[PDB]
């Protein structure tokens, strides 16, 4: 109905040399999740 | 030696934001080397112009609101951040916005000024609820390159800024979406030939064909090193 | 080397695996099949062109 | 406010998790047809 | 800070920033004479207070959004939550 | 409207084939020249080449010849490494004569005037018997690039003269060309690129004058937007 593939993959290009990659690639729409775990709130270091 | 050189030819206009231009001769392999290098440089390094600095009456920051505005002053820098500005002349100015009464406040609200053009005076900032609300705003545009950070223009600072004085991040480039095709040229005489299409996507703010030539000038004068005895 | 048992203890595993595998895989009827080339270079060469 | 970065963690709703390991340019991200690039790339090994 | 000693409402600060102004008592002291010597050479006098002031944690930045007073019954309320009980009471006023 | 200037700070010259350059980048910009560049010194480099040969007694890649160890597949290797370098026409057929025993070499062909020949040393045959002989014309062309010889076979709708061999004709005198991108900073700038080429090529040219040739036919193809 969407005029999509019926695979659900496409072809790809490298962005940096343009070159096509030689196998179709899965490409789609997911949901993602930013979770409480932030390095700005781990990262600690102590000379003294 | 037998090099047919690249000439710009034609130079569709889709819409005012989408364009397509075409460059009929090139020989063969040149077509996706130029078209990637254009692609890059297109998307890495064009001009432009951003809001990066808002200041509105009786407002202390950025988490608060305003009685009769129905948007918080988070959204309304957003909503700031998406306005396309055309400036000949000057890299910097300021303008200014008054509105009052019941309705949306689009761009079209912003004061006229001999050397700015609003590309789309459609696009809304804010809205109004109330009979005896009103708004005032001072909006300062600048000119650069790429995305620059407010928490990295704060670091890049020697005098200190008042209270109410709201930042906002740039983003300057005003080309979203580049795609390159190649196919075959029709000169009779060669049948080995073929054209570059490059099909663009921008915000207007932007001349198509001086987008192509600046790339182009970009890239030539990084070249220049490798041109010469070193 | 493992101070265990003496075998190696780097190992490449996952992405560097199935590069080289699909590296050094073959095909019936690939493209270019049956050339002589002089070397690995030429064969690069060609690869990339 | 706190931005994005490499080390914070990212996760779906099915159990895949993993951490940032580096913001690419836009122009560096594989590209369709059309020119439009993809925004985030996983590692396909991890699904089966 | 304010008149009251107390920092404006959306300024921006980061670490080492006084957010509020205390003093305290410090009672006797004991110095070598030549630090005394030279605080008289430089000529600035000595006081019986010591800086207690509440600062911004070093490796913290932000923008303040509100600020919170509370006194004692005895004790007289200051300037600033004067302003902040009249801005409930506008509030109040409205609502009714 | 002002970008970083690269400067070559080093070439490393290893040998009179082999060198590596280094230049010291805006952010991206490292691989947008060098896949370019590789491109252009890969596909489009000018050149001549051995391209065909003719030897008396053999009719086809599967003939067998007798007095020479290597077979007829060697000595279309050994023709197709060999380089040269020609001033003046577009054509010349050189002629190849030795007969006893020993290595034949390059030098053995007749020195046939304008044509030079950059390695001496080159080995086309080894010959075992006193009484065999080989007699061939080889012919070299101008051209640019790379081309297969099945597209040759397959472009050859006129009639193929009986016992005519097709050798891979290599044009462009590169032979490894490879670019490697990594970090660079300058006054906590960091998000900068430093570009490494490696290069190699036959004795035709130097890679240096290889790579201006590169860099010269890129601009020159960029001239007709650059205001």
């Amino acid at each position: 109905l969407g005029d999509l593939p019926t695979s659900g993959q496409i072809r790809l290009y490298d962005g940096r040399t343009g070159e096509q990659f030689e196998r179709p690639v899965t490409v789609g729409y997911m949901y993602m999740l930013k979770l409480n775990h932030l390095v700005d709130d781990k990262m600690h270091a102590r000379s003294t | 030696t037998e090099f047919l050189k690249p000439r710009l030819v034609d130079i569709e206009q889709v819409s005012s934001t989408h364009a397509k231009v075409t460059l009929e001769p090139l020989e063969r392999g040149f077509g996706h080397t130029l078209g990637n290098a254009l692609r890059r440089i297109l998307l890495s390094s064009m001009p432009g112009c951003a809001v990066t600095e808002v200041e509105i009456d009786g407002v202390l920051h950025e988490y608060s609101t305003k009685e009769g505005v129905q948007e918080d002053i988070l959204e309304i820098l957003l909503n700031l951040k998406g306005l396309a500005v055309r400036v000949q002349g000057k890299d910097e100015v300021i303008l200014t916005l008054n509105k009052s009464g019941i309705g949306p406040v689009t761009a079209a609200d912003i004061t006229h000024d001999g050397d700015v053009e609003i590309v789309k005076p459609q696009h809304v900032i804010c809205h109004l609820t109330d009979e005896n609300a009103s708004i005032s705003m001072r909006i300062k545009v600048q000119r650069g390159r790429g995305y620059v950070p407010a928490s990295t223009r704060i670091h890049s600072e020697e005098d200190e800024r008042p209270i109410g004085r709201l930042l906002v991040d740039a983003c300057y480039s005003p080309v979203e979406r580049i795609a390159y095709n190649v196919e075959a040229a029709r000169v009779e005489q060669r049948t080995d030939l073929d054209k570059l299409v490059i099909e663009m996507e921008t915000n207007g703010t932007i001349d198509p064909e001086e987008a192509i030539r600046r790339a182009a000038t970009i890239l030539a004068e990084q070249l220049e090193a490798f041109v010469d005895l070193r | 080397l493992s101070p265990a048992n003496g075998e190696p203890i780097i190992v490449p595993s996952q992405d560097v695996v199935l590069g080289l595998y699909y590296m050094t895989r073959d095909c019936v009827n690939a493209k270019g099949e049956g050339m002589v080339l002089t070397g690995p270079k030429e064969a690069e060469r060609l690869y990339r062109s | 406010k706190r931005r994005i970065q490499p080390g914070d963690k990212m996760a779906g709703r099915h159990g895949n998790k993993g951490v940032i390991s580096k913001i690419n340019p836009i122009e560096d991200m594989p590209y369709d047809e059309n020119g439009t690039p993809v925004d985030i790339v996983l590692n396909p090994l991890g699904v089966p | 800070l304010d008149e009251s000693g107390i920092v404006y409402i959306g300024a921006e600060v980061t670490g080492g920033d006084i957010l509020v102004g205390k003093v305290t008592p410090k009672g006797e002291t004991q110095l070598t004479p030549e630090e005394k010597l030279l605080r008289a050479i430089f000529g600035e006098k000595a006081s019986d207070v010591k800086d207690s002031s509440l600062r911004v944690p070093n490796g913290v930045s932000g923008t303040v959004i509100d600020v919170q007073v509370f006194t004692r019954d005895g004790v007289e309320k200051d300037k600033r939550a004067l302003e902040i009980e009249e801005m409930q009471l506008k509030q109040a006023k409205k609502d009714l």
